[PDB]
């Protein structure tokens, strides 16, 4: 009987070994099928409009991530003071705004025991106002005043808290006066193409992202390498130039996502990271954002990362929730499947 | 007698796989054809 | 797309790479050292991704004249190691150069040196006793053909001189294949090996794979990775009986335990790597025989401080089909091989495998020396004549025993000036189950020391005074 | 076979999910720690790419600390991770008798698949301090020193400790080879499914194991868990689980159930290993803070359910390797405290000739005259003390002369009785042969037999009495009792047979 | 106002609070885990204030299933159980749940089991003995009321009948009741306690709180206060003399010891936790009498390696007031309660205490005994025929007052219908006086087998 | 390759050098030696131990 056992065993196993290669040579083999039916535009196309047709038959759902509550509570009041006050500012007073913001935030990060004492979280804030109008009311305008009373009056869990508020403030009232000149949809698209580009190029972004070396020379950089172009809006060029100014241990393509990310919020929509191996139409483009819009409720800016590697398909990622209809990982998915 | 039942359960299993393995061969298209089909949400011809 | 050096640390190297190019764990990566005196290429393992793109890596050579900034290149792979019959004859390091001809095998087929052990499906255990020649081991610790052999012992107790008797005994005649992995061990010994294997004419049959105890910690790690990759190609593609000796495999868990700390790992208990488990057991798992293909493995295991409850040989007992653990006590005896036969033991010691006389035979031994060993402190103490009369008596035999399991080796011929002898198991079976009964308590015990068979015994008794 | 792969392919089909997702930050050892997946459970099974997976045991606001159950070295930094919404979980059904499987319920014996009748999450809770009932029904191990001076009843946890080569896989397969006749008797309230889990052990111990068992035919009723040596720390830590969560499904359908952990310490070294890996506070020996609840949460398990449950019942047998016989060691103490009594295996024991080498003067067993029969309980009453006065004066073996005849009398009996306990391996004895082989030590037949033949005689007479006077093990096995009339027969065939025995050295041992 | 998880590791659980909102410390914390098969309610017990708002707790139920961020809620309150009369005859977790009754006394009081000793004025200056009734205790090893018992005893040796036995002194004599805490308790022998003292019918006068061995540490190093929280209200409210039962105290202490290494202490000697001695003084320095009312613990002890200098047992010795060990060897005679009078000791068997009848008597039954089992050798091996006259004399006496150390015990009726007997404290005292004087040697040995007084003695001497 | 083992206790009882015969040892041996030295010397380290 155990005779029997063995035989059987070598019976088995070779037949296991006869799976396992059949399975391995026919996965290769519908691989290279499948690539070959994709290259053809027309299949592109028709796989991107049925898995739209499945998102849309989907069903829908309910749902700073680095900032804590104190922290988050103190921005957010920070941005309705900046909201409530710089409404009625003027481009050119939004722009002289921002500079001095960002100007005192390069202050604040270059002396440090000044950062600290402005930063420790304080119950009575008039000895924090009566420091900063002392050492402010010299170089900045009366917004800008009320702006930095604001933010240095709540609380911060530590100093770099503080600084990215400031910077926060002084990019938004960017945007605030992006939008006065109705260019808002330039600068999303500006600055999400520049922080593909500069993802692209890894060598070029951890260059800037080098804060010892003077940012002086980094901003001349990039203002003469890449922010310096025909097509480039100059409301992104001196948001990006603002951010690349400021960077400290941060990478420059996140930071430049970060400010995509910050500037689409800003009318309240979120980004979905869309990623295809052509481009859509745009009637395609257009149903895509409703059926997002959706499943999520709140409007969604789709963003088009062109990636051939997904063979055709969609992949949609959004607040850490991805929707995955690209091919090769239907293609993935199959291979590991096999027995 | 398990010994040689084995030894001659081996030889002739190495050559069941070997006389199997063009068998397989002939027939592996259609098996990729078919996933490659059904892959795609959409049949191929091919 | 290639690296740079970040921070040097010993053997430990930091290697940043730009987004997307991080290689994968255990690939082998090259750096330069340009310093004259030093100049030389550093194969680093990558160990661990710390995130951020940068790698850990263990060094294979040291790293003394390395520079922070090198350029750092990834070949893709792991290490590997040339495979096929041509390694015979031959020496080569972890990395799988050729030590006596540099540059050869540089064009066979490559193995990588990480691979999974067999299916648990392939395993078949193996019950068939590979005679020796040497009484202890013959009687006691039967050795399994296709089985794994240990020889436990602290430092110097004869772990060495019995992997070359074994090499002298099993090799010098085997129709397969020898793998010989020097694991962390005395380059002279490696020498003297390389030699007496050339002399012998065995080396022809015999690949060796050295990795000295002066080379770095990632070279000790690796060697018997090589020589197991060198192992598992003959027993797999050339589909021929396999001799694996390893000396010492220890050496391969405590070269482990040299970067774990500065790998960033919190220490286990008596200063071991949290992992020492799991890699034995991998590197074990893979030193096997599978259903049809034969590795009879030998492995010399080191006992730190003669702490046989040291976490090393503890965990490396659950490995081995048959193990011979020496002892420092019967080595300051003067009795060789120095092994304990109430602490040895043996998977196919059974009435079923080895037959009713060879079990009983043994069972018996071991009997008379346990009681020998409970009566050892009285017997010091209050003197041999407040035993009882039955307890003298096996004083006697157990004396007489222990020392006839001594032998002279022919691997120890340059220590005693000696001639070796071999005993066949049939006549130690019979010249133990007549000690047992007594048959020889009229020669004086001096008669059984590093003797062969009964032939030689009663040539000593002549010697001494005494006839049988 | 092409139609095997062909059916996979027809029926293989995926579809798009919504799906949360984190990204591998870093990896090391085994370990792998991913950010994102802000909804993963503690204990949450992961998958990363390649079928890879893990467990999120470690979780924190910047990342989940995940232990990789195989294959760690595919696990690169950037790739993403799945969660499954799913805690470790294995399926369980009567299909896993006689097969070899994984910690996670994966056959490895290669005999195809399991058809899982459900699936049981590793982690249920113990059965209730109100779910339970005495226990009070034996479990024949077949080893006469254990059902003798420690039974072990069913719903018991009895651990096994000894050092390396002592005999304890010997002592737990001999009970799982005893479970045989149970088995073919067919009835469920009788039948004794049996669990081994090894973990640790080099796949061809594991091979042999399972070998022995087809020899006796345990495998048809018996499931065994393997974590070989190679698996990876998850895996080893979770092996025992996994069998217990087999034997609990079959536990709370009414069936009787006997778990063997080949070994524990084994699986505390696993535990301590992904501990330390994941940066835990290390104590006494580098173990965590809850090893002790490791081990006691596994061993709760096995219990002795209440009538209102089906009355089912799981019988763990945990082993444990000591280092020098040192007992005091932190897991031997632990274990030793969670368990219902303990079996102590000894090697100065076994070179005695003493196998089983089991210590009877520190063997216990808490549940004691409760798991035994009626018979066993009568015939063993006089063990105990009859073996404690033998050690007491075993230093007078040689003035038997100078001791008074009780002490001499005790002496012998002593000595006649500790040949008695001797038994092969591979060589369970049924409950009627025990209580006979018990009785006929501890009713001086033994004591005009040469203490060298006490266990042939034993031998050949129990091959008698099957042979010839089988009425006496009906009687005793039906009734678990020795009434006075097969007792009155016992001695008489005893006699006769006495009269037909022949001595080593010749002597008669009859009077 | 609520928390939320922040990190798990285990049983150890980081909680984030809003500002104005950080629970106290040792405040029960309550979460949810929803998984569908682990689901259940888990109770947390802040053990730091990690600052930033961050609290570390200890889960009381295994961790697995939860999430991070799911919301915790602050009780307001330490871990309270239940108290009153109504407790008595339920079995207990060691939150103060019911397991024989879930939800039942969940409108009881509630007090926080972590409370403080009695103020130094209120304790008694003077020690008390504790007149139990059972002759072995009362003559040779005194109980200390308001102190603590150490109860060593293997299997089989009446340990669990000795404990009923104390249960049914303490309920009938002294009108008081009994909390058993099981720390470390195996599930088989708690339910086989429960089921016994049911069948006793003593379960109506004890209160069972059980922390058990699959329990995470908190829980295990919890039970002896929550018992211990019982038997305060039964003392200082009810003013009632209790009876606490802790097995296994070492438990306790191990429970500890695994609650610092969660915590990220680093281990004392021994590797036991470094507030080893202030955990076991807090713990045991609440067990006393004050008021007139005493709680007396008898409490089994561990003994890791049989070291008694281990820091464990060290510690706990501290606080012993007396040692009680059960023999193999005298259960085995048939003597019960299986005492061992050589081994078993008391602080207070001293003339300044117990009187100088008392210590004399006492000491001459220990002389004799001692003597007897310095002879048990020479019996066993040459037989009694080889002792001197003086000491067959010595022997016999010794096996009638080893005899008559036992006694037929109230919980021994329901094995032995006969019921149990109670020796005044003074009719000991001469009874084994007498006996050890040479007054009764003619007597049968039989006679002195489970007894009670001298009336009983003349009379089981008259039935034979 | 090898040690010398130096005990007090030998030292103390006259025994110099020190050596600890038992526990001494070379890895070399003979090859270490003159032909003469070897011829007369082979087994003294076992005679002494035993
Ligand atoms: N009753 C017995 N009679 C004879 N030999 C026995 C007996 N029990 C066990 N042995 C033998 O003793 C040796 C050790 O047995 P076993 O491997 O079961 O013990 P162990 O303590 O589990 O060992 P290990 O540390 O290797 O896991 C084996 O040779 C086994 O055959
Ligand atoms: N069979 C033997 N006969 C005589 N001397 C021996 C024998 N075996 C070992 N020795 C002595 O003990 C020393 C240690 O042996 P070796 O095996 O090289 O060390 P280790 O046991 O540490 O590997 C040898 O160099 C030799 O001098
Ligand atoms: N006074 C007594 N009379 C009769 N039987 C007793 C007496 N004391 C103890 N026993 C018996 O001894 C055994 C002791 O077991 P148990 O009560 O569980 O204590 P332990 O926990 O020490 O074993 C009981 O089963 C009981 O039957
Ligand atoms: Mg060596
Ligand atoms: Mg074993």
């Amino acid at each position: 009987a155990q005779g029997a056992q063995q035989i059987q065993l070598m019976r088995q196993q070779l037949i296991r070994q006869l799976r396992t290669g059949l399975g391995a040579e026919a996965v290769n083999k519908a691989a290279e099928i499948v690539r070959a039916h994709v290259a053809d535009p027309q299949a592109q196309s028709a796989t991107v409009d049925r898995f739209l047709s499945e998102l849309e038959q989907m069903a829908p759902s309910s749902v700073t991530s680095r900032l804590r509550a104190a922290s988050r509570q103190s921005l957010a009041a920070l941005v309705e003071k900046f909201d409530s006050v710089a409404g009625g500012l003027d481009a050119d007073g939004l722009t002289n705004l921002a500079d001095e913001l960002a100007s005192v935030a390069k202050l604040l990060l270059s002396e440090t025991a000044l950062n600290k004492h402005l930063a420790e979280p304080t119950d009575d804030s008039a000895p924090k106002v009566r420091l900063l109008e002392r050492l402010l009311s010299d170089k900045v305008s009366a917004t800008t005043l009320d702006l930095l009373r604001t933010a240095v009056s709540n609380r911060w869990s530590t100093e770099s808290n503080l600084i990215d508020a400031v910077e926060h403030t002084a990019r938004l009232a960017l945007l605030k006066r992006a939008e006065i000149a109705g260019e808002v949809d330039e600068v999303e698209e500006q600055l999400f193409r520049f922080g593909r580009v500069l993802d692209a190029e890894p060598r070029l972004s951890a260059l800037l992202s080098d804060y010892t070396t003077p940012a002086e020379g980094r901003v001349a950089l990039l203002d003469k390498a890449l922010t310096g172009r025909p097509g480039v809006n100059q409301t992104a060029a001196a948001l990006l130039s603002q951010t690349v100014g400021l960077l400290r241990g941060e990478r420059a393509d996140e930071a430049v996502i970060d400010l995509a990310e910050l500037a689409v919020s800003r009318r309240g929509e979120v980004v979905a990271h869309v990623s295809a191996a052509a481009e859509l139409s745009d009637a395609q483009r257009t149903r895509l954002t409703e059926v997002l819009s959706r499943i999520y409720g709140r409007p969604v800016s789709v963003q088009l990362h062109v990636d051939p590697e997904l063979l055709g398909g969609l992949s949609i990622t959004v607040g850490d929730e991805v929707i995955d209809g690209s091919i090769a990982s239907r293609l993935a998915a199959a291979q590991t499947g096999l027995p | 007698e398990v010994a040689q039942t084995l030894t001659q359960a081996d030889q002739q299993l190495s050559a069941q796989g070997d006389q199997v393995r063009s068998g397989l061969e002939s027939s592996v298209d259609g098996l990729s054809a078919k996933l490659a089909s059904r892959i795609l949400g959409v049949d191929v011809n091919s | 797309t290639a690296g740079r050096v970040v921070r040097i640390t010993g053997p430990v190297v930091d290697v940043e790479f730009p987004r997307g190019s991080v290689p994968e764990l255990f690939n082998a990566l090259h750096a330069e050292i340009t310093f004259g005196a030093l100049a030389k290429t550093l194969t680093l393992e990558v160990a661990q991704h710390l995130g951020d793109s940068l790698v850990r890596c263990i060094s294979m050579q040291p790293t003394d004249g390395l520079v922070r900034g090198v350029e750092v290149t990834d070949t893709g792979a792991s290490i590997s190691v040339p495979v096929g019959d041509g390694v015979k004859g031959h020496v080569f390091n972890a990395l799988g150069d050729c030590l006596d001809d540099p540059g050869y095998g540089k064009d066979f087929e490559h193995w990588s040196i990480h691979r999974k052990p067999p299916a648990f499906s392939d395993l078949e255990p193996r019950t068939e006793m590979l005679e020796t020649g040497l009484k202890v081991v013959d009687l006691l610790t039967p050795y399994v053909r296709g089985g794994k052999i240990a020889l436990f012992g602290g430092a110097g107790v004869g772990k060495t001189v019995l992997i070359q008797e074994m090499i002298n005994r099993i090799a010098r005649n085997f129709g397969g294949t020898s793998v010989f992995a020097g694991v962390g061990e005395r380059t002279r010994e490696g020498n003297d090996l390389w030699v007496e294997l050339a002399d012998a004419n065995v080396l022809k049959d015999t690949a060796l794979v050295f990795g000295q105890m002066d080379e770095p910690p990632g070279t000790r790690m690796r060697v018997a990775l090589s020589a197991l990759t060198m192992a598992e190609f003959f027993r797999d593609e050339q589909g021929q009986d396999v001799l694996l000796f390893i000396d010492n495999i220890f050496r391969f868990t405590q070269a482990g335990s040299e970067v774990s700390t500065l790998l960033g790992r919190m220490p286990s208990a008596v200063g071991y790597q949290p992992t020492l488990a799991d890699e034995m057991g991998e590197l074990q798992e893979r030193i096997t025989s599978t259903r049809g293909r034969s590795i009879t493995s030998m492995q010399a295991v080191y006992v730190p401080a003669d702490d046989y409850t040291d976490p090393a040989p503890a965990t490396t007992f659950a490995h081995l089909d048959a193990t011979t653990e020496l002892s420092r006590a019967v080595f300051s005896k003067g009795i060789f091989p120095a092994v304990d036969p109430l602490a040895s033991s043996s998977t196919i010691l059974d009435p079923a495998i080895v037959g009713d006389e060879h079990y009983r035979v043994a069972q018996e031994v071991i009997r008379i020396l346990q009681r020998y060993k409970d009566l050892q402190d009285i017997i010091a103490i209050l003197g041999i004549d407040e035993l009882s009369e039955e307890d003298k008596q096996l004083v006697n035999r157990a004396r007489r025993i222990e020392r006839f399991l001594s032998q002279n080796m022919m691997a120890a011929e340059q220590f005693t000036g000696q001639p070796g002898s071999t005993v066949p198991l049939k006549e130690t079976i019979e010249a133990f189950d007549k000690l047992t009964k007594g048959e020889f308590d009229h020669l004086p015990e001096q008669a059984f020391f590093l003797i062969g068979g009964l032939d030689d015994l009663a040539k000593k008794a002549e010697s001494l005074g005494a006839k049988l | 076979i092409e139609g095997a792969i062909e059916d996979y392919v027809s029926s293989f089909s995926a579809d798009t999910e919504r799906e949360e997702i984190g990204t591998v930050i870093d990896a090391g050892d085994g370990i792998a720690h991913v950010e994102g997946l802000p909804s993963v459970m503690t204990q949450e099974l992961l998958e990363f790419p390649g079928g890879v997976l893990g467990v999120a045991l470690n979780l924190d606001e910047h990342s989940v600390g995940a232990v990789i159950l195989g294959e760690f070295e595919k696990i690169e930094e950037g790739q993403q991770v799945k969660r499954t919404g799913e805690v470790l979980s294995v399926p369980v059904g009567d299909a896993f008798l006689g097969r070899v499987v994984n910690p996670l319920g994966q056959p490895i014996d290669g005999q195809g698949d399991i058809a899982a009748e459900t699936r049981r999450a590793l982690e249920l809770q113990a059965p209730s301090v109100v779910q339970r009932q005495s226990v009070s029904e034996p479990l024949q191990t077949g080893i006469k020193a254990i059902d003798a001076m420690t039974p072990i009843g069913r719903g018991q946890r009895q651990l096994i400790i000894g050092d390396r080569k002592t005999g304890k896989t010997a002592v737990c397969v001999d009970t799982i080879l005893n479970q045989r006749e149970a088995w073919l008797t067919g009835d469920p309230k009788q039948q004794v499914r049996c669990v081994y889990v090894a973990i640790g052990q080099k796949g061809t111990t594991i091979a042999s194991v399972k070998r022995a068992l087809e020899e006796g035919g345990a495998m048809e009723y018996t499931t065994i868990v393997a974590a070989p040596a190679s698996d990876a720390a998850g895996f080893k830590w979770l092996a025992p689980y996994t069998g217990s969560a087999i034997g609990q499904h079959w536990m709370y359908n009414g069936k009787h159930v006997l778990i063997v952990f080949d070994d524990l310490s084994k699986q505390a070294d696993a535990y301590r290993a992904i501990s330390l890996l994941l940066r835990r506070p290390p104590g006494r020996e580098a173990f965590p803070g809850d090893v002790f609840y490791l081990h006691s949460r596994l061993l709760e398990r096995c219990a002795k359910l209440s009538d209102e449950l089906g009355g089912g019942s799981m019988t763990g047998l945990p082993i444990i390797e000591t280092k020098a016989n040192d007992i005091s060691a932190f897991i031997p103490t632990n274990v030793i405290s969670i368990t219902d009594g303990q079996c102590f295996l000894e090697s100065d024991l076994f070179n005695q000739g003493v196998r089983p080498a089991i210590n009877v003067g520190v063997s216990v067993s808490r549940v004691g005259g409760a798991a035994q029969i009626k018979a066993m309980k009568e015939v063993a009453g006089s063990l105990r003390l009859d073996l404690s006065q033998y050690r007491e004066l075993e230093a007078f073996a040689a003035f038997a002369s100078d001791l008074d005849a009780a002490s001499k009398a005790q002496l012998d009996r002593g000595a006649r009785l500790v040949e008695l306990l001797k038994q092969p391996q591979y060589s369970p004895l049924a409950v009627e042969e025990q209580v006979v082989a018990i009785f006929l030590g501890t009713q001086g037949h033994l004591d005009s037999v040469p203490v060298e033949d006490v266990q042939r005689f034993e031998s050949e007479l129990l091959e008698h009495v099957k042979a010839s006077h089988s009425d006496i093990f009906d009687g005793i096995r039906e009734t678990k009792k020795l009434s006075e009339e097969a007792e009155e027969k016992l001695v008489s065939v005893i006699n006769e047979f006495k009269k037909g025995f022949q001595a080593s050295d010749g002597s008669s041992v009859v009077v």
